[PDB]
RNA sequence: UUCGGGUCUUGUAAUUGGAAUGAGUACAAUGUAAAUACCUUAACGAGGAACAACUGGAGGGCAAGUCUGGUGCCAGCAGCCG
RNA sequence: ACCCACUCGGCACCUUACGAGAAAUCAAAGUCUUUGGGUUCUGGGGGGAGUAUGGUCGCAAGGCUGAAACUUAAAGGAAUU
RNA sequence: AUCUCUCUCUAUGCUCUCUCUC
């Protein structure tokens, strides 16, 4: 079985701008992904995303800029603290200041940078850059 | 040197152990 | 003796080029040392080592000289070589003309409070010779190049500030380790950030504008 | 696909695993064995002292050559016989036989240095006088 | 022979020469200074401290 | 017994102990402002390490944080007073900086010798 | 020629002579003829004084001159130990039968 | 024109000086349960020989000598290489 | 039954590297410093050693499990002349 | 579709080691 949709999706984004395809067919799909490339979107990492959301599951198809580096996971999604945010910056992304840590909040799904502004920490979802 | 001659020799030396025990007993 | 053979190198010669950074842009076929120290002023050419190598045949060894090279200013492009040679001293002068063909740029990247001029790395940057791994955190102002005496000495002839380095493999070859640094600082330009992501259209190259110049008829 | 799990609520499996694992860590298993107090002369300590038996001038490993001179030592706390090198040059006309005499390691936690084989340990204080004040004048030892 | 305490039996002790005192602790530090990097004749070739009879 | 009578290590060593470069430039501190122990100029580079960290710490917390508000500030101010930061220079990424020369030259060994009164630093100390 | 001609034994070159001076006994250093010539070094050699010793081969001849059985030899004693001891030097056939005629090691052992 | 002044500032050697000091000593005063020691302080107190810094090293690792005499696979070094 | 066009599933190839390799090599040994798709199981210098001691499973032979003392500065992998 | 198809004993060997200046 694939266990985690959302981190096969991110692969499968990876290994297009590894390639330097200018399009994807994530399979499974649908909320958590949708949701993520959504908050991708709002920086611009990707261009434009699609999906033939059927009768049935949901297949995105993401036409995408290029300009997106890499984009992570982590599906042992741990409890994140409001504290050990920047250590876990400082682990992940590249740049002090470039990039997106994914955080999966109670306040919903967005960067690392707009649960702080909200101040509230959750779970790490992924990231970008 | 080959190993299995080696542990061929190991088995009988152990064999050999045995006997004695047995012998003791 | 300083007459060229490529069109470039013509081009350098005769005083149409002043920038290094176009030729950078435009990724040029450098052949010519002349050209860098044409155009590069100051560049400070230090040797790291000088490894004793063999091939034994029949009568005797063979012994060659194989010198590392780390030529380069003290703001931006660093220049890396390596020569196998039979007198020390030639194959010094050979790894010097290497790295100065080699000379590449890094993007001397920030840590947040900006304030001002160009201080450390932009990213963690990475690069593997061999076994060897050599990371490139950038590191806070006035936290000193942290590494291998090496990879200390590279970072000051680039003209980095302060970096954190960290090392993977057997790092006893310290030619490998040089490899893998130069490779990382390599990288460092070449990848995106949120800096670059506006596009600036193509400039036409000088050898194509210039073209007329570089050739003699 | 990295062999170890990674889940959120796998956490004592990984644990358990690690303990096993760090059980081949020689250190580690010196530690906690007590093979530190059970075996060793030095059991568990730095600097036993002990009385000679013997004055064997043992030869060397290769490469190199030459008659090395040591000591057998009956330790005073477990009684264990040893053999224990002599610094300097000639310092066995100071040591003799009968003589109270502290011994140490080799910069080798254990094992042989690199040329005396059976060898584990330096004498150092010849009667609680040590040897190196000997060898430069300094102090005297009594004897007499 | 080849016995325990040659060398130092046989050599004969040549005693220290008397020597003008050499300063201490700031003193010393700032004559090795002097020593180091002050002048030094030998400014073209090499940076060795060093030198022999020869 | 008593018990809060804390002693503290004031200083770092090394951790190389003859890499050259590092030496070299610690024997010419020492010539420039006259110094009978390496431990000396190694304090200095301690304390000007802590306040590194702390500088440090102060920026791992973001801008315009109480934290930041306040340390860094106190910082700055205590710096002022020893000298050492110029009155223009007071953004933490000066105090990161501050390099290790200035230290050694706002300390009575040369603030006598800066004005004159024995015309050099060894007469001075 | 040394051993067995060789491709591996140009790289050497023994220089003592057949007609060299015989070596006489010194202090804490004596005669032995060799009871059996053990491995690794070791050696068992009866000394002509009266102590069947146990002898040790001490660098110098471990490599350039090669000995066999029933042969006579300098050994200085251990001054410190006994019962390990070393060859220092070995006698030519000749050479011990000279010490023989002078009557220097006593008479008991034949080569 | 062949120097040179050393005009301007230093480095250098037993040379030769002209000024400081606490460390011991200490009238005493302070200190203190009483006295030590410190903080204060009148008297005595440095010309290299004194009022004396050792401790490791100098093939590499690793800063530092293809110096001088001795020993000669011995004595010994050497954490490992050697 | 043949022939072309496609796929689906399988054993495999050949070609490259644009990756990964310490390389030899690899369409996985790739997506692994830009390091967390899920899980089991093993290894931590070589030797002593798959030995000694226990335990068990066995008619036995043996298998499963599995040390330490001591011992050395190498053993080993791939390539190169 | 053109190969053609050859053959046996032979054991062992102990004596080092080497860099420069950039
Ligand atoms: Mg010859
Ligand atoms: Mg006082
Ligand atoms: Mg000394
Ligand atoms: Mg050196
Ligand atoms: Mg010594
Ligand atoms: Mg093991
Ligand atoms: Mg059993
Ligand atoms: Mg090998």
């Amino acid at each position: 079985t694939r266990t985690s949709v959302l981190a096969d999706a991110l692969n499968a984004i990876n290994n297009a701008e590894k390639t330097g395809k200018r399009q994807v067919l994530i399979r499974p799909s649908s909320k958590v992904i949708i949701k993520f490339l959504q908050v991708m979107q709002k920086h611009g990492y990707i261009g434009e995303f699609e999906y033939i959301d059927d009768h049935r599951s949901g297949k995105i198809v993401v036409q995408l800029n290029g300009r997106l580096n890499k984009c992570g996971v982590i599906s042992p999604r741990f409890n994140v603290k409001i504290a050990d945010v920047e250590k876990w910056t400082a682990n992940l992304l590249p740049a002090r200041q470039f990039g997106y840590v994914i955080l999966t909040t109670s306040a919903g799904i967005m960067d690392h940078e707009e649960a702080h502004r909200k101040h509230v920490s959750g779970k790490i979802l992924g990231f970008v850059y | 040197m080959r190993a299995k001659w080696r542990k061929k020799r190991t088995r009988r030396l152990k064999r050999k152990r045995r006997k004695v025990r047995a012998r003791s007993k | 003796g300083w007459v060229p053979v490529t069109k470039l190198g013509r081009l350098v010669k005769a005083g149409k080029i002043s920038s290094i950074e176009e030729i950078f842009l435009h990724s040029l076929p450098v052949k010519e040392f002349q050209i860098i120290d044409q155009l590069l002023p100051n560049l400070k050419d230090e040797v790291m080592n000088i490894k004793p190598v063999q091939k034994q045949t029949r009568a005797g060894q063979r012994t060659r000289f194989k010198a590392v090279v780390v030529v380069g200013d003290s703001n931006g492009h660093v220049g890396l070589g390596i020569k196998t040679a039979k007198e020390v001293a030639g194959a010094i002068r050979a790894g010097i003309i290497i790295a100065k063909l080699s000379v590449i740029p890094i993007r001397r990247g920030y840590w947040g409070t900006n304030l001002g001029q160009p201080h450390s790395l932009a990213t963690k940057t990475s690069g593997k010779c061999g076994s060897v791994s050599v990371r490139l955190i950038p590191a806070p102002r006035g936290s000193g190049i942290v590494a291998s005496p090496a990879v200390k000495k590279l970072m000051q002839l680039a003209g980095v500030e302060d970096v954190y380095t960290s090392s993977t493999g057997s790092t006893r070859t310290l030619e490998n380790t040089l490899k893998a640094a130069f490779v990382a600082i390599g990288n460092t330009y070449g990848f995106l950030t949120p800096n670059l992501w506006e596009v600036q259209a193509l400039t036409p190259s000088p050898m194509d504008v210039y073209a007329d110049y570089a050739t003699a008829s | 696909g990295k062999g170890k799990p990674r889940g959120l609520n796998s956490a004592r499996k990984l644990r358990v695993h690690r303990r096993n694992n760090r059980w081949a860590e020689t250190t580690y298993k010196k530690r906690l064995l007590g093979t530190a107090f059970k075996s060793s002369p030095f059991g568990g300590s730095s600097h036993a002292k002990g009385i000679v038996l013997e004055k064997i001038g043992i030869e060397s490993k290769q490469p190199n050559s030459a008659i090395r001179k040591c000591v057998r030592v009956q330790l005073i706390k477990n009684g264990k016989k040893v053999t224990a090198f002599v610094p300097n040059d000639g310092c066995l006309n100071f040591v003799d036989e009968n003589d109270e005499v502290l011994l140490a390691g080799f910069g080798r936690k254990g094992k042989a240095k690199g040329d005396i084989p059976g060898v584990r340990f330096k004498v150092v204080k010849v009667s609680g006088v040590s040897l190196l004040a000997l060898w430069k004048e300094k102090k005297e030892k009594p004897r007499s | 022979l080849a016995r325990a305490g040659k060398v130092k039996s046989q050599t004969p002790k040549v005693e220290k020469q008397e020597k003008p005192k050499q300063p201490k602790g700031r003193a010393y530090k700032r004559l090795l200074y002097t020593r180091r990097f002050v002048n030094v004749t030998l400014t073209n070739g090499k940076r060795k401290m060093n030198p022999s009879p020869s | 017994p008593r018990a809060p009578r804390t002693y503290s290590k004031t200083y770092s060593t090394p951790k190389r102990p003859y890499e050259s470069a590092r030496l070299d430039a610690e024997l010419k501190l020492a010539g420039e402002y006259g110094l009978k122990n390496k431990r000396e100029i190694y304090r200095i580079s301690f304390q000007l390490s802590k306040i590194r960290r702390a500088a440090r710490d102060l920026l791992t917390r973001d801008e315009k944080d109480p934290k930041r508000l306040f340390e860094g500030n106190a910082l700055i101010r205590r710096l002022v007073r020893i000298g050492v930061l110029s009155e223009d220079k007071k953004k933490l990424d000066y105090v990161l900086a501050l390099k290790v020369e200035d230290f050694l030259e706002r300390r009575l060994q040369t603030q006598v010798y800066k004005l004159g009164l024995a015309k050099s630093v060894h007469h001075a100390r | 020629n040394t051993k067995g001609g060789k491709k591996g034994r140009r790289g050497k070159n023994d220089s003592d002579g057949p007609k060299r001076e015989l070596i006489y006994k010194e202090e804490g250093q004596e005669y032995a003829q060799i009871t059996k010539m053990l491995g690794n070094g070791r050696v068992e050699a009866s000394c002509f004084d009266g102590n069947k010793r146990m002898a040790h081969i001490r660098g110098k001849l471990r490599k350039k001159v090669w000995m066999g059985q029933g042969d006579i030899i300098l050994v200085s004693l251990r001054d410190f130990q006994d019962d390990q001891c070393d060859v220092v030097h070995k006698y030519n056939l000749d050479e011990a039968r000279t010490l023989k005629n002078q009557g220097e090691l006593p008479e008991n052992a034949k080569i």
